[PDB]
RNA sequence: CACUAGGGUAACCGGUGACUGGGGCUAAGUCGUAACAAGGUAGCCGUACCGGAAGGUGCGGCUGGAAC
RNA sequence: GCAGUAAACGAUGAUUACUAGGAGUUUGCUCAAGCUUCACAGCGAAAGCGUUAAGUAAUCCACCUGGGGAG
RNA sequence: UACCGUAAGAAACAGCAUCGGCUAACUCCUGCCAGCAGCGAUACGGAGGAUGCGAGCGUUAUCCGGAUUUAUUGGGUUUAAAGGGUGCGUAGGUUGUUCGGUAAGUCAGCGGUGGAGCGCUCAACGUUCAGCCUGCCGUUGAAACUGC
RNA sequence: UCCCAUUAGCUUGUUGGUGAGGUAACGGCUCACAAGGCGACGAUGGGUAGGGGAACUGAGAGGUUUAUCCCCCACACUGGUACUGAGACACGGACCAGACUCCUACGGGAGGCAGCAGUGAGGAAUAUUGGUCAAUGGGCGAGAGCCUGAACCAGCCAAG
């Protein structure tokens, strides 16, 4: 693998194209932080962590409308090839603020909005919608 | 897949190779 | 209350001339255009009283005046050999 | 291309070329009548009047007489400016009418200023 | 020597003079030191001024030029003398007049 | 430059009787020529009308509406338009038109604020006087258009008589202003 | 010690030259018909030999080919 | 022993992960490798590709910038 | 600033068949014109009208944007140009998961440095203050991610 | 902080040490052991540019170009050496060597127009052998003051 976070958006993405309502990845730590900040977001419907020999796995059910899921897209912003690193003043907004963008930040992993309201800046690793 | 694309090509490799001969063995 | 001459910390590439050592400094930089980060490296020649250094050392050198036509550093500390 | 790949070699620009090339980067330029004769254009047939000028620049090139009637002759001096005739491959230049040796059209009463005729 | 003086910085028919402190090698309009204050000879003559700095630069020795010296006797810059400990403490006040 | 043309041909262009009352207003209305459209066309007709009817030549009306632009646009371009000596001095009807009123300002006979200023484009901000020259207040001519006229028919003028000054109020609204010109069309040209 | 001046060999940048060969465009005068249909011997790629000319043939490959 | 070219072609570089169905076939035993044609989503200018992608993504390399002149 | 006596001294240039705003008649039927579709005439030359701009109007020359026609932002490679004949491999680029250190990249703080008026009778233009310094350097802290 | 690999090795005071001399001052700056140093992060060699803020122009990314203006650098027909000076590439100072041009009275001497203005040529193309130190700024002078082709002005030019 080269790109893990890559991996886990287009697994998702690939997941409501072919319209399924769960969603399994081989667990990280920085992607159980990025699924809790979208479940808590509001763009999925749960998620389920498994601690098994392995490194462990990651369980995330969708949210689809009475059949529309609740996530449009997911770019991959900050790539191994070219590292994206952006402050708190200079912080991008999504959709014109309609959508998240997943930042690492000193004080943790958090979307733009918290970021702006701490003022600090990192790495913006996705942009969802 | 013209058709008339290759027929240059071939064209201009005649004039190449026929041009060659022609002093190959002249010294 | 003085002032302050500008320090290097890097690793010594070359030892075998006298007296004097070579310190190499690497560092990752954001390329203006693409804005990919590359690794830059600069050579440092530094003044040693004695031959002390060998290949491969954590260093610490700081400015001076010119000591030699390519000389204007001087050793100050060794972190690690 | 990689990231990596434009880092090492980069994007090339090309320069483009001048519609005028023996102007020298000049609006207009000063010669001599070398020779005066007639081409038939390349649908039209017609038979347009060209000269033949040596330019001070150290270039010799063909210029179309726009106009009906031209005074000019071998070995006169003419102020030659861009333009070129689309039916006409070779010349790429105008002979400006009014200037030097060339004169201005006679019996000229609409579109006076580009053909250097005064106001009568 | 280092200088006070007038810089012609306006337009024609209308002198502006900026007052600024260089050095007498320099030219007229081109480099300064330290900017000090305006002049406008035009009206009934407007002046702008700092005090503190002009003050410093009379202290430290920058020699004024005629106008300048009159630019410097007005708005009260040469209190030198006053301000020089004359056998007194006090400082008097002369703007009011 | 000035048009010191025809102006019953331009009346008879744009239909309007942009600088008056007129017998060729009702008789032979049409446009000129002896032959007589896109959108193209009648922005342009619009943009003339406006140019035509305030006396504004090309650069100068381009550099009104950018200055509007940068200071709705096509709103306060005709406001603009409005705020001028000569369009102040024809709307308080102390002159007949707008070129008798330009004239007059050109002349030495108009005054602002006390003072004579002879400019028929200076823009006039609100709050201010304009008044006619005290050398000049029993002129034949400049009577009898102020006076028995007295239309005072705008809202953003006061007129005082006993002082023959005036002063404008604050600049009109768009739907205040007798003037048929749609200032989108315009603005859209420009854009 | 070197600014020059002098001879000589070596470079690079340039002109000209008895004679001898490509290319582009305009005319189209001549000679055939190579390709486009199974274009009347399917076509093309490489290679070798041979012809006024387009080309022909041998060996291998492809379908960007019919037809079975 | 030289030479180093081809319609040296799937006219489609290597690696990794994921995403629908039908018809056959070979080997290891209903399952997993491989082998070829119809064909969802998607992609495409279209012909068409479609788990052996020309779909969704990440890493590195090679190459293109109108046609002749001209490989 | 003021005084007489007078509209008296003061308007050109381009293009009107489509793109584009602006059409009758006479010539020529080569002479010609053109930025393109092209016409050789609602396209050539004149006469009458029309439409732009206006003390200017057109022609040529040079440079930018539309052009994403070098594409980091922001292009592509089956058949339009474009995958090397195929591998092995050096330098270089990239790096599964997790526990700690460090502080090179990254982030933050603190210092140093580098529109509103007024006057031109109006305007171009002069001039002042609010306003960026967001580039570089020094000095303190943070540890999610990259590096060690 | 520009292109060229149809530019791959370069350097022999070149890299360092000891000592001495010299300089306003450190130093191969110079002079009497070890051998090195620099290069695919482009040494070396070749071609072309004075460099910035400005200005123009793009939403941005930026880009183009230094016409006026300001800051730094280099230069004064071409080279070499210095001298005097607080300070020199010495712009209205030398000496010598090279072009070139001018005058003598053949024994001998002069100029460098990259300061401001006439004129000629080159070119498509760009002006007065003008006025004043009244203002600003310089130099000298105790001051008065003297000088200033800097500068203020005016003249000419479809002229932005
Ligand atoms: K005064
Ligand atoms: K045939
Ligand atoms: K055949
Ligand atoms: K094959
Ligand atoms: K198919
Ligand atoms: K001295
Ligand atoms: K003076
Ligand atoms: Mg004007
Ligand atoms: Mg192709
Ligand atoms: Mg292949």
């Amino acid at each position: 693998m080269t790109d893990p976070i890559a991996d886990y958006l287009t697994r998702l993405r690939n997941a409501i194209m072919a319209g399924h309502r769960v969603v399994s990845v081989p667990a990280s730590n920085i992607k159980k932080e990025i699924t809790k900040i979208l479940f808590d977001k509001g763009y999925i419907l749960n998620y389920k962590f498994e601690e098994n020999d392995s490194q462990g796995i990651i369980k995330v059910a969708l949210k689809y409308d009475l059949k529309v899921n609740a996530i449009k897209k997911l770019k991959r912003v900050s790539r191994p090839g070219l590292r994206k690193y952006v402050g708190y003043r200079d912080m991008p907004r999504v959709l014109n603020g309609l959508g998240i963008a997943i930042v690492s930040t000193p004080r943790g992993v958090m979307t733009d909005k918290e970021a702006r309201e701490l003022k600090v800046g990192g790495e913006v690793l996705c942009y969802v919608y | 897949p013209n058709g008339k694309k290759r027929k240059r090509h071939k064209m201009a490799t005649h004039k190449r190779k026929k041009r060659l001969k022609k002093n190959r063995h002249k010294k | 209350e003085r002032n302050l001459r500008k320090e290097r910390v890097g690793v010594v590439s070359s030892n075998k001339m006298d007296k004097t050592i070579t310190v190499a400094v690497k560092w990752k930089e954001k390329h203006p255009i693409y804005g990919k980060f590359v690794n830059k490296t600069k050579k440092y020649h530094a003044h040693d009283e004695k031959n002390e250094c060998g290949i491969g050392d954590t260093v610490r050198i700081m400015e001076t005046r010119p000591l030699s036509r390519t000389k204007r550093w001087r050793l100050t500390e060794i972190i690690e050999r | 291309p990689t990231i990596q790949q434009l880092v090492r070699k980069g994007r090339e620009s090309f320069a483009d070329k001048s519609k005028s090339p023996a102007l020298n980067s000049c609006p207009q330029r000063r010669g001599v009548c070398v020779r005066v004769y007639t081409t038939t254009p390349k649908p039209n047939s017609a038979m347009r009047k060209v000269a033949r000028v040596r330019l001070t620049n150290s270039k010799e090139v063909n210029a179309y007489i726009p106009g009906e009637g031209h005074n000019l002759q071998e070995h006169s001096i003419v102020l030659v400016r861009g333009g070129r005739v689309k039916d006409l491959p070779g010349v790429r230049y105008h002979i400006v009418r009014g200037t030097l040796d060339t004169a201005g059209v006679n019996g000229r009463t609409q579109r006076r200023s580009k053909y250097g005729a005064k106001r009568p | 020597a280092t200088k006070i003086r007038l810089q012609r910085h306006g337009r024609k028919g209308y002198a502006f003079y900026k007052i600024v402190v260089a050095d007498s090698r320099a030219p007229r309009d081109g480099k300064f030191i330290e900017r000090i204050g305006s002049y406008n000879p035009n009206t009934n003559a407007t002046i702008d001024l700092n005090f503190e700095r002009a003050l410093y630069w009379i202290g430290v020795g920058a020699q004024p030029t005629d106008t300048a010296r009159n630019i410097l006797s007005r708005e009260g810059v040469l209190m030198m003398k006053h301000l020089l400990g004359g056998v007194k403490k006090g400082a008097f006040d002369q703007a009011a007049a | 430059a000035r048009y010191t043309g025809p102006k019953s041909k331009i009346a008879r262009k744009f239909g309007d009787p942009i600088f008056g009352a007129d017998k060729v207003l009702s008789k032979k209305n049409y446009p000129p020529g002896q032959h007589g459209t896109s959108e193209y066309g009648l922005q342009l007709r619009e943009k003339q009308k406006a140019k035509y009817t305030y006396g504004v030549l090309e650069k100068q009306f381009r550099h009104l509406f950018h200055r509007a632009q940068r200071a709705v646009t096509g709103e306060l371009l005709i406001q603009f338009l409005e705020a001028r000596l000569d369009n102040v001095v024809f709307r308080l009807g102390i002159a007949p038109t707008r070129s008798a009123a330009r004239q007059l300002v050109s002349h030495r006979h108009i005054t602002v604020d006390g003072s004579v200023v002879n400019i028929p484009s200076y823009s006039v901000k609100p709050g201010q006087v304009i008044g006619v020259r005290e050398r000049s207040k029993s002129l034949e001519v400049i009577a009898d258009a102020l006076t028995g006229f007295n239309h005072s028919k705008y809202p953003w003028m006061e007129w005082d008589q006993s002082s023959l000054s005036g002063k404008l109020l604050h600049m009109p609204d768009r739907t205040d202003i007798p003037e048929n010109i749609k200032e989108q069309l315009i603005v859209e040209l420009y854009s």
